[PDB]
C-alpha cells in the first residue's frame, strides 16, 4: 500500500507487547539459541552443501589435472 | 497412485509451509485473478487466511515454526480458494475470447 | 467477552527483578534504564571515538 | 674462509631427511639417463625442482632461529 | 543503598543535555585511556622491535 | 622450461597479524642496498629523509645523504652543476635512462625495487630464495654468456649475477654477514620500502580490533533492546 | 500544526522513506545488503574525492601520483586501500543483492529490477575504468583486452574503438577521458539510486515468505534503522580488517610494476568481479559470439521476470528450484575460478561446461522445474 | 503470446503496419543523414558535391 | 593551500572540488524547484494570480 493509514483490513486480531526495559534483550540466549539455528541447518544442509562439495571436487581435480598436464611424459 | 501420494505428502511436508501454519492457497502470489478471488471471499475465511498470514509472517520475523501438533496436516489442507479462481479464471478467458474475436 | 481476555505469561522474557508481581514498580525502573541508557551511552562513546 | 653461513649447514641438514634423498636419488637417475646419451632434447630440471622444493620447505622450516 | 546504574540514571542519563555532557566526557577520557592502553599493547607486542626501542644506541 | 617452482614460507619476524618490521634489519638491508645493490637497481620513490625515524636519526641520515653527490641546476646561466645531496633528494639512479641499463648490463634492464616485493609473486620470501638459491645447471640445460641459473626466477635463467656472499660487507653493529643473513636482512628492507606503512597500519588495525571488540556486542545489545518488543510479542485471533 | 516531520515538504521525503515507511517485520539481514550498497557508494564517493585531490590523469605521472598518495600524504595510503577494497565490497554487496532478488522473487518489481540491471551495468563500467587510472601493467592490458574485444563489433566496432581510445591505442587521451568518466560515473549511480528507490517506495518492499506483509508492517524507525546500522558497522569491520590486515589479497602484484606497451604479462586477467564474464566470454572459441555471450548473460539477467512460470512468489516453499539455484550460485563461484586461470586442460571443458549449465539453468531448468512445482502442489 | 491471436488484432496489425513502414522511414532517413553514411549519402545527386 | 603557498597541491584539489561542485549546485537546484513548486510562482503585479492561471 502506501501508509499506515490503510494498508490492510484486519478483524478480531489481538496483540501483546511489553516495554524493551521490562525485558531481557538475550532472554536464553544460548540453551534456545542453539537448537533453533541446528534446526535451522536441519532444514536447509541438503540444499545448500551438495552443490559446493561438488564444486570443492571440481576444484581439486581440475588443479591436480593442471599439476599433471605440466609434468613430462617418460616416452620422449 | 498410492506411491504418489506418499511422495506427495513428502513433498508437501518438504515444503515447509505447513510448519507456519499457512494453508495451500496461502501461499499463492497475490495476481490479478488471485486478488480478485481474494475479494470474492467470504469474510469468515478472509479473516482466517490474513491471521494465518499474519502468524506466519510473525514466525518467519523470529526465525521459527509452529508445534509439531499445530502444524497444518495433509489431509485438513481444503483449498478454499480454488473454486473462486476457476470463476475468475474463466470468466477472463470469456473476455479474452471475446476481444479476440 | 472483552473480559474473557488475559494477557499471558511473559515470564520467561522479564528481568529478574521484575519477575514478581506481588511487589512493586519504582524502585528497580532506574536501575534497568540506567542500565540500557549505559549501553546506549557507551556505544555512542565508540562510535564518537 | 673460517666464517660459516648457517645456510649450508641447515641444507645438508635437510639433505640428510628422507624424501629428500628419495629426490636425490631421481636426480641422479635422471643425470645417469640424460647425460649418458646423445642427440636427446630432455632436460632433469623437473627433478631437481622436487628437490629444491622438499629441501627447501625443510630449510624454511628452520633456518631463521640461526640467523641474529 | 541503591545501584549504580540507579544513580548514573538519576544523575547522569535522565536528561538528554547530561546525557551529552557525560558522552563527550566520557569520550576524552575514553580516548586517553584506550590510546594507552594500545599502545602499551602493540609495544608490548613488538618489544626490540620498534624504532623507538633501539633509538637510544644511535643518539650518541 | 615454462614450469617453475614455488618458494616456500619463511618464519618473518613481521609474518604475524599484529607483529611489526624489525628496524635493526631495515637498517643492515639499507647498508646492503647502499654497499650493493645500488650500483644496478634504482629506489625512485624512496628518499633520505623516509629513513628518518625509521632505521636512522636526523643527523645519520644527513650524513647519508651528504655523502652522495647529486644532481642540480640550473644556475644563473644556464649550466648542470654538481652538488652535495639532501635530506629531501631521493636515492640517486645509477643510470640515466633505461637504455644505458640495458647497455651496461648485457641488455637486460635491472628493475626499479620499490615495489619489487609488492610486484613479485611470494614477496621477500621470492627474495630471499631468489638471493639465495643460485645453483648450478643441471644436464641437458645449455646456458648462454651474461645468463645465469636460478630456479625461483621465471625460465631459470636470470641475466643477474650472484650480487651477495660471505663477507659481502661489514655492517656497523658487528652482525656476522653471512649470506643467509644479509638476504634476510635486504629482504627486509625491500619489504619495508615496499610498505613503509606497515608498522602504522598494524597499529591501526590492532586499534581496530578492540573497537570492533567492543562495539559488536554494544551495537547487538542495542539492536536485540529495541527488537524485544517485537520478538515476544503474542498474537491471538477471537472471532465472535 | 507543529508536526514539523511530515508537514515540512523537505523532512516529509526523508519522513515517507526512512521513518514512517511501512517496512514488513520478518525481512533478514539480506535486505541489510541494498543499504549497504549506498553507504558504500558514499564511502567510495569520499575516499574517491580524496584521491582526486592528489592524482594527476598524465600517462608520465599517474603512477608516481599514486605513489605519492601511498608515501607521501598523511593517511594516503588508508584512503586509496579503502577506495580499492571499498570496490570490492562494494561488488560483493552487489552479488548478494542480486542473488536476493533472485532467490526471493523480487524481480516481479519489474521498474526497480530494470534500474537495478542499469545500475549495475553503470557501477561495473565505473569500476574497470577506475582500475584502468592507476596505470600499471595490468591496468593497461586490461584496457587494451577489453578494447579489442568491443572491436570484435562487426563494421563499427574498430572505428568506435579508435574514437573511444582517442587514438591507436590505450595512451594518454584514454587515461585521461577514462578519470573524467570515472569521476562522473558515480554521481548517475547515485541518481539512479534515487529513482530505485522511488520505484521501490511506490510499489512495496517483498519479505522472504513472498506473502502480502501488509497484515504485519512496522515503521522503518527505530527496527530497520539501527539493523541498518548494524549492518554497516559489520561492514566497517570486514572493509577495515581487509584494509588493515590483508590489503593485497584481492589486488594483483602486477599492477605495483609501471605500464610497459613493450612487455605483455604471461596471464592477463581482470578483478574478480569480472571474472565470470571473462569466463563466459573466454569459452565460446569465437570474438563476437563471446561479446554476445557476456552481454547476452546480464541481459538475461534482466529478462528472468520473464521467466517465472510459478505461483508463488519467493523459493522459500520451493526446494526444487532452491536446489537448482544453489547450483547455479555454485556454477557462478566455478566460472569465477576459471576465469582467474590460463587456456589450458582442463580449463577450456570446464569453462564451456559451466557457461552451457549457467545458461541452461537459467533460461530452462527453472521453469521446467516451477511446472513441476505447480504439478506436484496439484495446483492444476 | 496467444492472448493477440485473433481477426481483431490482425486487422489492428495490417492498419498499423504503413505508419509503421513510414517510421521506420524517417529513422533510416535520419540515421544516415546524422552518420553521414558514404554508402547511401554518395547515390543520392545533390549531396555528391559535398564529398 | 596544502603547503605555504599555491603550488601543485592547490591546483589538483582545486580541479577536484571545481569538477565536484556543479552536481551539488544541480540538487540544490533540485531543492530550489521543490521549495518554489510547494506555493508557485510569483507574478510581476504581486497579486494572487490564483484566478489567472495556465
Ligand atoms: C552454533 C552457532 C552459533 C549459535 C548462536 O550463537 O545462536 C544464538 C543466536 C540464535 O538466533 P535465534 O535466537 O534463533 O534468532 C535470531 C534472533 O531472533 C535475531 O538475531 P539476528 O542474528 O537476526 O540479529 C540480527 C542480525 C543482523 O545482521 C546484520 O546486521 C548483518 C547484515 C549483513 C552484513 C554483511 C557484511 C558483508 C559480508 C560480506 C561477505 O545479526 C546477525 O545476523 C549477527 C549479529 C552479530 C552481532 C555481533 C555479535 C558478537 O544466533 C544469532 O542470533 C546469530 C548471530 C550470532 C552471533
Ligand atoms: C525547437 C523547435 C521544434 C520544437 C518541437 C516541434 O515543434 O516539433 C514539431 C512537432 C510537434 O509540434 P506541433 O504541435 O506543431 O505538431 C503538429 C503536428 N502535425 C503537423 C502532424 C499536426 O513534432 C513533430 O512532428 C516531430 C518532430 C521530430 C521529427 C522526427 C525527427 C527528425 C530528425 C531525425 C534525425
Ligand atoms: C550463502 C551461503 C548459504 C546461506 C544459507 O544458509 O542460505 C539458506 C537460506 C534459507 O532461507 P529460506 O529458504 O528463506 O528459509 C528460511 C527458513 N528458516 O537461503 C538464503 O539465504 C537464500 C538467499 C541467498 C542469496 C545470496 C546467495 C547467492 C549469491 C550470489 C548470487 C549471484 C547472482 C548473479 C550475479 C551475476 C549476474
Ligand atoms: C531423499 C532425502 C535426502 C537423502 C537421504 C537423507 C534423508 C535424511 C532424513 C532426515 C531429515 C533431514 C532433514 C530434512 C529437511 C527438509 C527436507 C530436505 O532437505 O530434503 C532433501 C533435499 C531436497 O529434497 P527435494 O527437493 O524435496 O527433492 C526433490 C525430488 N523430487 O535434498 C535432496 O533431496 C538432495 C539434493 C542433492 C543435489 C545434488 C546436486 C549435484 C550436482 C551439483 C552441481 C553443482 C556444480 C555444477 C557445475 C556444472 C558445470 C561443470
Ligand atoms: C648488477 C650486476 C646488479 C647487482 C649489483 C644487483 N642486481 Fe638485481 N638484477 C640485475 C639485472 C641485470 C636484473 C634483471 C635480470 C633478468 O634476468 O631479468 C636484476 C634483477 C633483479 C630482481 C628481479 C627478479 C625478477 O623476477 O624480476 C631482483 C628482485 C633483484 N635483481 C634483486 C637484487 C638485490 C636484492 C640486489 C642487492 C644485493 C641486487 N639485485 C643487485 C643486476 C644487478
Ligand atoms: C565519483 C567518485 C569517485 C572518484 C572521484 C574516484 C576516483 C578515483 C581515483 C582518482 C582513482 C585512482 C587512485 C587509485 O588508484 O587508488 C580511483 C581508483 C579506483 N576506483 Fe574510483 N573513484 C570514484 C568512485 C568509484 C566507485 C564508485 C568505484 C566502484 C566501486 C570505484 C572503483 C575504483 C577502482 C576499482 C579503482 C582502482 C583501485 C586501484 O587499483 O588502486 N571508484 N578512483
Ligand atoms: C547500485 C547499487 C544498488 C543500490 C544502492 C541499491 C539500493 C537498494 C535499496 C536501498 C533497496 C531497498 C532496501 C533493500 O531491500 O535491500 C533496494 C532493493 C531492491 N533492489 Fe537494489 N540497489 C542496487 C543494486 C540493485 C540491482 C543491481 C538490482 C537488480 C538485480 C536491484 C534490485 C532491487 C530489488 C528487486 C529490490 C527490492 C528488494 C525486495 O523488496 O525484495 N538493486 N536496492
Ligand atoms: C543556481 C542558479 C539558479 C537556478 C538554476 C535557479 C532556478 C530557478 C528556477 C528554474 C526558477 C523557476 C522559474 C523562474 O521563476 O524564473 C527559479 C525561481 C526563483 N528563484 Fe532561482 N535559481 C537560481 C538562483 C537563484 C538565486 C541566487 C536566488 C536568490 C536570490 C533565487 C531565487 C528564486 C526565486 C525567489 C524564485 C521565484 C520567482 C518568482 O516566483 O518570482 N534563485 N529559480
Amino acid at each position: 500500500g502506501r501508509e499506515f493509514g490503510n494498508l490492510a483490513r484486519i478483524r478480531h486480531v489481538i496483540s501483546y507487547s511489553l516495554s524493551p526495559f521490562e525485558q531481557r534483550a538475550f532472554p536464553s540466549y544460548f540453551s534456545k539459541g542453539i537448537p533453533n539455528v541446528l534446526r535451522r541447518t536441519r532444514e536447509r544442509i541438503l540444499r545448500v552443501a551438495p552443490p559446493f562439495v561438488v564444486v570443492y571436487l571440481i576444484y581439486t581435480w581440475g588443479n591436480q589435472e593442471f599439476e599433471q598436464s605440466k609434468r613430462k611424459n617418460p616416452a620422449m | 497412485s498410492k506411491w504418489l501420494d506418499g511422495f506427495r505428502k513428502w513433498y508437501y511436508n518438504a515444503a515447509g509451509f505447513n510448519k507456519l501454519g499457512l494453508m495451500r492457497d496461502d501461499t499463492l502470489h497475490e495476481t490479478e485473478d488471485v486478488k480478485e478471488a481474494i475479494r470474492r471471499l467470504p469474510e469468515d475465511l478472509y479473516n482466517d487466511r490474513m491471521f494465518r498470514i499474519k502468524r506466519a509472517l510473525d514466525l518467519t520475523m523470529r526465525h521459527q515454526i509452529l508445534p509439531k501438533d499445530q502444524w497444518t496436516k495433509y489431509e485438513e489442507d481444503k483449498f478454499y480458494l480454488e473454486p473462486y479462481l476457476k470463476e475468475v479464471i474463466r470468466e477472463r478467458k470469456e473476455r479474452e475470447e471475446w476481444a479476440k474475436k | 467477552s472483552h473480559t474473557d481476555v488475559k494477557v499471558p505469561d511473559f515470564s520467561d522474557y522479564r528481568r529478574a527483578e521484575v519477575l514478581d508481581s506481588t511487589k512493586s514498580s519504582k524502585e528497580s525502573s532506574e536501575a534497568r534504564k540506567g542500565f540500557s541508557y549505559l549501553v546506549t551511552a557507551t556505544t555512542t562513546v565508540g562510535v564518537a571515538y | 674462509e673460517e666464517l660459516v653461513d648457517p645456510l649450508t649447514t641447515v641444507r645438508e641438514h635437510c639433505e640428510q631427511l628422507e624424501k629428500c634423498v628419495k629426490a636425490r636419488e631421481r636426480l641422479e637417475l635422471c643425470d645417469n639417463r640424460v647425460s649418458s646419451r646423445s642427440q636427446t632434447e630432455e632436460d632433469c630440471t623437473e627433478e631437481l625442482f622436487d628437490f629444491l622444493h622438499a629441501r627447501d620447505h625443510c630449510v624454511a622450516h628452520k633456518l631463521f632461529k640461526n640467523l641474529k | 543503598s541503591p545501584t549504580i546504574p540507579s544513580r548514573l540514571y538519576s544523575l547522569l542519563f535522565r536528561r538528554t543535555s547530561t546525557f551529552a555532557l557525560t558522552i563527550a566526557v566520557g569520550a576524552l577520557f575514553f580516548e586517553r585511556a584506550f590510546d594507552q592502553g594500545a599502545d602499551a599493547i602493540y609495544e608490548h607486542i613488538n618489544e626490540g622491535k620498534l624504532w623507538k626501542h633501539i633509538k637510544h644506541k644511535y643518539e650518541n | 622450461s615454462d614450469l617453475e617452482l614455488h618458494p616456500p614460507s619463511y618464519p618473518w619476524s613481521h609474518r604475524g597479524l599484529l607483529s611489526s618490521l624489525d628496524h635493526t634489519s631495515i637498517r643492515r638491508g639499507f647498508q646492503v642496498y647502499k654497499q650493493v645493490c645500488s650500483s644496478c637497481h634504482s629506489m625512485d620513490y624512496v628518499a633520505y629523509r623516509h629513513l628518518v625515524g625509521v632505521c636512522y636519526t636526523e643527523e645519520e641520515a644527513k650524513a647519508l645523504a651528504e655523502e652522495v653527490e647529486v644532481q642540480d641546476g640550473p644556475n644563473d646561466d644556464g649550466e648542470m652543476f654538481m652538488r652535495p645531496g639532501k635530506l629531501s633528494d631521493y636515492f640517486p639512479k645509477p643510470y640515466p635512462n633505461p637504455e644505458a641499463a640495458r647497455a651496461a648490463n648485457n641488455g637486460a634492464l635491472p628493475p626499479d625495487l620499490s615495489y619489487i616485493v609488492r610486484a613479485r609473486h611470494g614477496g621477500e620470501d621470492y627474495v630471499f630464495s631468489l638471493l639465495t638459491g643460485y645453483c648450478e645447471p643441471p644436464t641437458g640445460v645449455s646456458l648462454r654468456e651474461g645468463l645465469y641459473f636460478n630456479p625461483y626466477f621465471p625460465g631459470q635463467a636470470i641475466g643477474m649475477a650472484p650480487p651477495i656472499y660471505t663477507e659481502v660487507l661489514e655492517y656497523d653493529d658487528g652482525t656476522p654477514a653471512t649470506m643467509s643473513q644479509v638476504a634476510k636482512d635486504v629482504a627486509t628492507f625491500l619489504r619495508w620500502a615496499s610498505e613503509p606503512e606497515h608498522d602504522h597500519r598494524k597499529r591501526m588495525g590492532l586499534k581496530m580490533l578492540l573497537m570492533m571488540g567492543l562495539l559488536l556486542p554494544l551495537t547487538y545489545a542495542m539492536k536485540r533492546h529495541k527488537w524485544s518488543v517485537l520478538k515476544s510479542r503474542k498474537l491471538a485471533y477471537r472471532p465472535p | 500544526m507543529t508536526n514539523m516531520r511530515k508537514t515540512h515538504p523537505l523532512f516529509k521525503i526523508i519522513n515517507h522513506s526512512f521513518i514512517d515507511l511501512p517496512a514488513p517485520s520478518n525481512i533478514s539481514s539480506w535486505w541489510n545488503f541494498g543499504s549497504l550498497l549506498g553507504v558504500c557508494l558514499m564511502v567510495q564517493i569520499i575516499t574517491g574525492l580524496f584521491l582526486a585531490m592528489h592524482y594527476t590523469s598524465d600517462t608520465m605521472t599517474a603512477f608516481s601520483s599514486v605513489t605519492h598518495i601511498c608515501r607521501d600524504v598523511n593517511y594516503g595510503w588508508l584512503i586509496r586501500y579503502m577506495h580499492a577494497n571499498g570496490a570490492s565490497m562494494f561488488f560483493i554487496c552487489l552479488f548478494l543483492h542480486v542473488g536476493r532478488g533472485l532467490y526471493y522473487g523480487s524481480y516481479t518489481f519489474m521498474e526497480t529490477w530494470n534500474i537495478g540491471v542499469l545500475l549495475l551495468f553503470a557501477v561495473m563500467a565505473t569500476a574497470f575504468m577506475g582500475y584502468v587510472l592507476p596505470w600499471g601493467q595490468m591496468s593497461f592490458w586490461g584496457a587494451t583486452v577489453i578494447t579489442n574485444l568491443l572491436s570484435a563489433i562487426p563494421y563499427i566496432g574498430t572505428t568506435l574503438v579508435e574514437w573511444i581510445w582517442g587514438g591507436f591505442s590505450v595512451d594518454k587521451a584514454t587515461l585521461t577521458r577514462f578519470f573524467a568518466f570515472h569521476f562522473i560515473l558515480p554521481f548517475i549511480i547515485a541518481a539512479l539510486a534515487i529513482v530505485h528507490l522511488l520505484f521501490l517506495h511506490e510499489t512495496g518492499s517483498n519479505n522472504p515468505t513472498g506473502l502480502n506483509s501488509d497484515a504485519d508492517k512496522i515503521p522503518f524507525h527505530p527496527y530497520y534503522t539501527i539493523k541498518d546500522i548494524l549492518g554497516i558497522l559489520i561492514m566497517f569491520l570486514i572493509l577495515m580488517t581487509l584494509v588493515l590486515f590483508f590489503p593485497d589479497m584481492l589486488g594483483d602484484p602486477d599492477n605495483y610494476m609501471p605500464a610497459n606497451p613493450l612487455n605483455t604479462p604471461p596471464h592477463i586477467k581482470p578483478e574478480w568481479y569480472f571474472l565470470f564474464a571473462y569466463a563466459i566470454l573466454r569459452s565460446i572459441p569465437n570474438k563476437l559470439g563471446g561479446v554476445l555471450a557476456l552481454i547476452l548473460s546480464i541481459l538475461i539477467l534482466a529478462l528472468m521476470p520473464f521467466l517465472h512460470t510459478s505461483k508463488q512468489r519467493s523459493l522459500m516453499f520451493r526446494p526444487i528450484t532452491q536446489i537448482l539455484y544453489w547450483i547455479l550460485v555454485a556454477n557462478l563461484l566455478i566460472l569465477t575460478w576459471i576465469g582467474g586461470q590460463p587456456v589450458e586442460h582442463p580449463f577450456i571443458i570446464i569453462g564451456q561446461l559451466a557457461s552451457i549449465s549457467y545458461f541452461s539453468i537459467i533460461l530452462i531448468l527453472m521453469p521446467i522445474s516451477g511446472i513441476i512445482e505447480d504439478k506436484m502442489l496439484k495446483l492444476y | 503470446l496467444s492472448r493477440f491471436l485473433g481477426p481483431r488484432y490482425r486487422e489492428l496489425a495490417r492498419n498499423w503496419i504503413p505508419t509503421a513502414g513510414m517510421w521506420g522511414t524517417v529513422g533510416a532517413v535520419g540515421l544516415v543523414w546524422a552518420t553521414d553514411w558514404r554508402l547511401i549519402l554518395d547515390w543520392v545527386p545533390y549531396i555528391n558535391g559535398k564529398f
